[PDB]
């Protein structure tokens, strides 16, 4: 089956830098595009970032643009995300999810992960 | 971006009956709309994609409708595991992917 | 090659799926669509219009002592029926092959036009898509759609992005 | 990193065409080349209404059967409608010589007027034109005969030599139908014409035939022991026809001045006639289309599409329908 | 030393096809669209064995010629087999009126029974049926006549007027065959019939004809200076036919109850018949195939492929054959 | 382009020839061969099965006084013969040309799939052959052959051995 | 900056073809599949000149009409030419039985030798043969008759019974044509043949028919009230034909020995006959082409292209002409 | 792709046009032009020579009492006329379509042959053709026109003049 195990969550001060990772198994990592989806406390689901199957084109949300950087390692079968100068609104639980299609049919989220909580506090 | 407004904000229903959930769109998304489920503490789940195709492993009691602006999700039988917070998905005009605000479906 | 069609495309038979930092969606090529519609409308009008039938009456009447000429007329009608049925089904089948092959060729020369225009400024990733190495906004991506793309304006940016 | 893609249009259509290499190919748009719809009416071809005869066939209408006096005779028609259950024609039994030929010539007439070629009260003062009725041709329960013919009987005890001629000078072809009665027994011949050996002569410039009646017993059809042969001959304008008989001449009183057209037929159908215009006709109902093929009926009259045995002839217009 | 090459099939098959742009191009595989092979045997059509008359023809078999008595009477047949050397029919010389149409109508039958329409020993007690023999139709060196027809001559010194009829009541059409005799001289007319002036009348509900015999010297065929004109008609169920003649009548004695099937024909061949089922038939043999085109013989009976003049119709299936 | 066929293939119309350290040989592409076999068999069966004839008797009989109707029947037979002969000959030659073009299209489609899959990791040496810049093993051969070639795994090795 | 550029070929030509997807496609080189040119002459078919009858008809030429004497005859011909303005044939009024059959049987011959079947001055000494002329068709103002037919009248006051026979032993098929006069009155019947009742018999091995005249008044065309019915038959080798009559027989005198070539017709055109050779013949002229389709005339004789209503069938051989 | 034909190319249907320091001109490719001429001549002689019409007389004669048989003969003649008109017109249309497709395929194949021959040594500058990265005299251009332009003898000069 498909498994997506997240890591890297924790408590970090605002203005610092944090990195997460999403370990994938049970499927070929290099043919499926990858995502990041967050959900703030008291809010709904908010899309964070997308990377392709070969990791060439990258898109981020309007709130997290410039501060965020997605990357992937197809040899190690591991997704990543890097933040610089975090915000109080950035604190959420972060899910990595798999796009079941290609840059023709980018969109929906076939499989998901357990997710880690990011607590941005001083 | 194509904003997605979900009405009503909270649907309170007993198990065993019909449930409806709407999510309006500012721009016509043709048919590229999907719906998601969210238990408290669990991962999200893809039930229907492109507003008509159900995913593998999804029970047949969930069905969606709509094309363009108005989109509705219909649950034929409300079982005990169907309660949660539901979200709507657009993928037509996305440099941002926009979710709905959510519809909390509970037990009355 | 390209796996499936686009149900969200209504403005034409042939087109595009733009996606960049500020938009995504569909934009049909009007010129190739209108040329193909006119060509296949002339195809259907040419199949229909070349049949010119004169004023005639098929049925003939014979008594009990003209059985041979009655069977001769029935044989004439059945031979005409067999000729017309075989020609009609075979014309429909071959013309449907030629229409579908015309559609596939229109897909492939639209692909070839944008591929020969883009050159090293993009990357062929499959299913008819090009991932741009440079920053190509909606003015850029609209200029690719018709044949007015400036390669050396983005050539140095694509060279820096590729390596 | 921006993405531009190439694709094609898809619908929700389920129209399946058949191709050479593949069958049942769902396409976005298709155009039917086969016409399978008819209006269920018998319309007017080239703007001229057909000639419906109802319970009568062509022989009953053209001989003046007593069951066909209610039918209207139009100035022109395009084709002839006959009911499949029609049995009213040649009430007196016998052979209509060149029936199907006359049916072919009467298929389309552009100008059809009926006139009295020989008036009943002013052509035969020497012959009895009033006792020529029979039980084979009833009218309101009483004995009658053909309206367009006169069964001449002897005047008292004498049937002398007969001689009549008609001069055609109206610029149109005149069709002349007569009959020759064949009595069963010589006593019937003595009762009708009193000369045991008679002959019938009809002559024209193109037509010349001497008819001898045949006196023998036959199977009884419609309570008649003898037969009756009906003949016909078109007469050119500027020409004359002569009738000459010792007896057994059933002579026309009404003839028909026609100007004929070409390329029509006779439809045997129960389909009612309605006020409509089509370029194509069919016993099942008229066809109004421009597609080159049809699968309704083989027997079609007019500028009609070619009949095929196909059930589905769909030409693909748009792309393949692959939604994904 | 690593490489990947793609390619295509090649074979030792030397089958060549013809295209529009190239002629005689070699292909690996092909499918023949032409059927140039036949079984060489005359088979059954739809499981019914054809009627084989042998050295006789249709006239000799249906009239009961004395050289067709060894044939086998079948209840049904798919078609009629005829040989090019068949020359045994109408042994007394004369004309068979609408002979080709009797050949057309007897091509396929559903039920065929030879019933005795008029008994020989109980239906004519006033005429002589034994002396009606001739040398034109011999039987083992003795004078004989037809088996289906009877020459009727005078009984003693008197030939009374004939008056016979038959009522058809068995639900099938009855093919009634007869003929009128034309003696060469009036001495023969007095010697066989005793009446100088005779006639033949025949009549049914739709048939009516009176025959006046023609006595004259004619050129000799098979030691006969006279002729018989043979006539036939089909009597409907519920209908009767009346035969009336003062003389010169060749009466029927064996009629046939028969039901017609439409679509069959007549095969001219020396090909023998065999116990075999085919859907297509030809004089050259039997075309047992499914291919759309054949080039065996243009005259075919059955569900047969379309005849073409060509000798090679090869449809290429495989690739271009380049073994190198 | 590809100059000649290969006799060594038995099981497939189309396929591959790999040559590496562990050996060589001919492997057939079963998907394209089966698609072509099904399409060509349906094409041939479409040619036969559209002949929907009925029961008929072509031959007619006449006497010496029906020479004009006999000549009308012979004219009907000769017209049907000419129509069917011309249509059958032109149909056979056109469908043979279409079959050969279809097989050439299948060869070019397989070449285009392989060439778009390998990209810059191999050299286009001609005659339907790609020599790999990297050490493409047997597992690499059938990873190419089922459509799952790993381009960035061998991209560094292919860049190293290119210059 | 070296540059090698690949292109193609362009003309100044204005030749256009019709493609399925586009019309008026200008091509560099195209070939025509349509023959729309003719010479306007009636040229020879397979090197054999046609039988041009001029202002005569086939019946007038074959019966011996006096205005057909100037026509040159040949031993063979390929097809028969008539004229739309031709009104000379069957000069005496009457019905020529099986006229179109004779026209089909005579459309092409291999040998045609006209010979005296019955000599004028040695066959009929008991009947008058020089008084049989009429004003229905004159020759230079005098009362004449057919060149091949002799109208026997009574010799003085006696017309005995006629009996003549010609045996066909010249290895060919001899076509014989006779006539039968039906007088206007019984006064003419006594004045020409001296018998009140007459009969004509013509018999062969296959042909056998006894005739009787029909004496009645007919409408007057060409100042004639009586009618002549002319009959024809073919005599096989080794056969004889018997002409026997007590009156009313117009005997043949000039028969025709022939061996027919089958498969030709009659062209009725005003087009002059010229010296050629051709394989395709139309009423509009001759066609000399190898193209499969022509649009000149539907009626053709010989190896001819098929007739189409299309006014342009241009097949593209060159490229798309794009001169720029 | 290619905007139009050349009036200066008069000796063949397809060919080239070289430019260098020694001059310029037009040069038809004789092999492909002669093969196209032979194939198209075979096509035209195929659509002509498959028509084998026997000796027959279309015209028949009938009297005034045989109107039904005359109408049947006219129906036969008009049915043959409609069949031959439809098949002749559509045959002409599809063979012009296939002839123009054949010419476009021949020009595509010639361009593809030159493209597979040159590889990276030529700059594809549009208008359906190439610009040479190195010096290519008339012997070099004729070696390209052969099919034997060997790659590595000019590859170093092309790489030096490219950047
Ligand atoms: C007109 O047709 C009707 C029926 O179509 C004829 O009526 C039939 O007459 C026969 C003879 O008496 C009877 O046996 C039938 O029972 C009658 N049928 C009906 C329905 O009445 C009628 O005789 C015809 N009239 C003429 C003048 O021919
Ligand atoms: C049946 O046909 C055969 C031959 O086909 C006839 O036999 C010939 O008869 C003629 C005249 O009687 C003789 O001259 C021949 O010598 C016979 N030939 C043979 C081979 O016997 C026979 O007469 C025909 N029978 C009937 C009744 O017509
Ligand atoms: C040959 O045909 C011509 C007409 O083409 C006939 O000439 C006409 O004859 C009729 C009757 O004799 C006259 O009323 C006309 O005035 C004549 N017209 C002309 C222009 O002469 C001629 O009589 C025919 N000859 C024969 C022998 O039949
Ligand atoms: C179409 O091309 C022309 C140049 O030929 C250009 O001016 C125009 O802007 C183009 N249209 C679009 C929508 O790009
Ligand atoms: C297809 O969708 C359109 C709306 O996009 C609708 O109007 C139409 O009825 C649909 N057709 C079918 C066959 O579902
Ligand atoms: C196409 O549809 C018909 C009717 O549903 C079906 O019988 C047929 O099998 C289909 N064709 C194929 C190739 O499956
Ligand atoms: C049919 O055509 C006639 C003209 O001939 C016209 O008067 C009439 O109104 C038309 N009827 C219909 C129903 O179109
Ligand atoms: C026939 O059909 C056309 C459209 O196909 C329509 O415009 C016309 O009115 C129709 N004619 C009749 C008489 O209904
Ligand atoms: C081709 O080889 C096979 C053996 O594999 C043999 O059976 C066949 O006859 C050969 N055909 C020809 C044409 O040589
Ligand atoms: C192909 O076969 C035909 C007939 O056998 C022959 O005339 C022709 O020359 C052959 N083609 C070649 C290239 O030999
Ligand atoms: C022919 O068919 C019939 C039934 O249609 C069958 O009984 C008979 O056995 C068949 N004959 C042969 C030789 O197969
Ligand atoms: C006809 O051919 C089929 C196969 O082509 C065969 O099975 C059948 O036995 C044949 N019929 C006869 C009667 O031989
Ligand atoms: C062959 O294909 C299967 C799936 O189609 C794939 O999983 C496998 O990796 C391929 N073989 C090799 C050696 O890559
Ligand atoms: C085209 O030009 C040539 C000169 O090479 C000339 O001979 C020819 O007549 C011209 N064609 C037309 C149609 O003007
Ligand atoms: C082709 O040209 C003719 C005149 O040369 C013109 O009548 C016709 O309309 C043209 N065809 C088209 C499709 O414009
Ligand atoms: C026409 O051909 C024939 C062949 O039989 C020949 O006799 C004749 O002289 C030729 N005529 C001309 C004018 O060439
Ligand atoms: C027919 O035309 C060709 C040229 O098209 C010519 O060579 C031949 O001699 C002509 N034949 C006749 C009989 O005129
Ligand atoms: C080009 O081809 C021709 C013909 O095959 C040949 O003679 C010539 O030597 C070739 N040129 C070179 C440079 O090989």
């Amino acid at each position: 089956q498909v498994q997506l195990v997240e890591s890297g969550g924790g408590v970090v001060q605002p203005g610092r830098s944090l990195r997460l990772s999403c370990a994938a198994s049970g499927f070929t990592f290099r043919i499926y595009a990858m995502h990041w989806v967050r959900q703030a406390p008291g809010k709904g689901l908010e899309w964070v970032a997308v990377i392709s199957n070969e990791g060439t084109n990258k898109y981020y949300a309007d709130s997290v643009k410039g501060r965020f950087t997605i990357s992937r390692d197809n040899s190690k079968n591991t997704l990543y995300l890097q933040m610089n100068s975090l915000r109080p609104e950035d604190a959420a639980v972060y899910y990595c999810a798999r796009d079941p299609s290609n840059p023709p049919h980018w969109g929906n989220f076939d499989s998901w992960g357990q997710g880690t909580l990011v607590t941005v506090s001083s | 971006e194509i904003v997605l407004t979900q009405s009503p904000g909270t649907l309170s229903l007993s198990p065993g009956e019909r449930a409806t959930l709407s999510c309006r769109a500012s721009e016509s998304v043709s048919t590229y709309l999907a719906w998601y489920q969210k238990k408290p503490g669990q991962a999200p789940r893809l039930l229907i994609y492109d507003a008509s195709h159900r995913a593998t492993g999804i029970p047949a009691r969930f069905s969606g409708s709509g094309s363009g602006t108005d989109f509705t999700l219909t649950i034929s039988s409300l079982e005990s595991e169907d309660f949660g917070v539901y979200y709507c998905q657009q993928r037509s005009n996305w440099p941002p992917i926009t979710f709905g605000q959510g519809t909390r479906l509970e037990i009355k | 090659f390209i796996e499936g069609g686009w149900t969200g495309m209504v403005d034409g038979w042939y087109g595009y799926h733009h996606q960049n930092e500020q938009g995504s969606g569909y934009a049909a090529d009007l010129k190739s669509t209108q040329n193909a519609i006119d060509k296949i409308t002339n195809k259907v009008n040419s199949v229909i219009e070349k049949m010119n039938t004169q004023f005639t009456a098929v049925g003939k009447e014979f008594n009990h002592l003209e059985k041979r000429i009655e069977n001769l007329n029935k044989k004439v009608d059945d031979g005409f029926l067999d000729i017309w049925t075989y020609n009609a089904e075979l014309l429909v089948l071959l013309e449907n092959e030629r229409t579908l092959d015309y559609h596939d060729s229109n897909v492939k020369n639209l692909y070839e036009k944008v591929r020969s225009q883009l050159k090293n400024n993009a990357k062929e990733i499959g299913n008819g898509c090009f991932e741009f190495y440079h920053k190509c906004d909606n003015t850029c991506m609209e200029s690719v759609k018709n044949g007015t793309y400036d390669y050396p304006k983005y050539s140095e940016e694509a060279k820096l992005n590729r390596e | 990193g921006d993405t531009l893609c190439i694709g094609y249009h898809a619908n929700n259509s389920t129209d399946t065409v058949d191709t050479v290499l593949e069958k049942n190919v769902t396409v976005t748009h298709s155009v039917n080349l086969l016409e399978d719809k008819h209006n269920g009416k018998l319309c007017k071809l080239r703007g001229v209404a057909p000639l419906h005869l109802g319970k009568c066939n062509i022989a009953g209408w053209i001989l003046g059967n007593p069951e066909c006096e209610s039918l209207s005779t139009a100035s022109s028609w395009s084709y002839i409608v006959e009911t499949p259950s029609s049995d009213n024609g040649t009430c007196y039994p016998g052979d209509f010589i060149d029936y199907e030929e006359l049916r072919e010539q009467l298929s389309s007439v552009s100008s059809f007027e009926r006139f009295e070629i020989f008036p009943k009260t002013s052509s035969w003062p020497n012959h009895d034109s009033n006792k020529g009725v029979t039980a084979a041709c009833p009218h309101a329960g009483a004995k009658s005969f053909y309206k367009n013919l006169i069964w001449l009987v002897k005047k008292g005890n004498s049937y002398p030599k007969l001689s009549k001629s008609y001069i055609n000078d109206k610029g149109k072809e005149v069709l002349v139908l007569w009959g020759i009665h064949h009595p069963s027994t010589s006593a019937d011949q003595q009762s009708l014409y009193q000369n045991a050996d008679t002959y019938v002569f009809v002559g024209s410039s193109r037509y010349s035939k001497k008819f001898k009646p045949e006196i023998a017993i036959r199977p009884k059809v419609r309570d008649q022991e003898g037969r009756m042969n009906y003949y016909w001959t078109l007469v050119e304008p500027g020409d004359k026809i002569t009738f000459e008989a010792t007896g057994n001449l059933v002579v026309p009183r009404y003839a028909f001045a026609m100007e004929r057209n070409a390329g029509s037929g006779i439809i045997i159908s129960d389909t009612p006639v309605h006020d409509c215009n089509t370029t194509c006709q069919t016993p099942k109902g008229a066809i109004n289309t421009s597609l080159p093929f049809q699968n309704i009926h083989p027997i079609t009259i007019g500028k009609c599409p070619k009949y095929v045995k196909s059930t589905k002839l769909r030409l693909a217009t748009g792309l393949r329908n692959i939604p994904s």
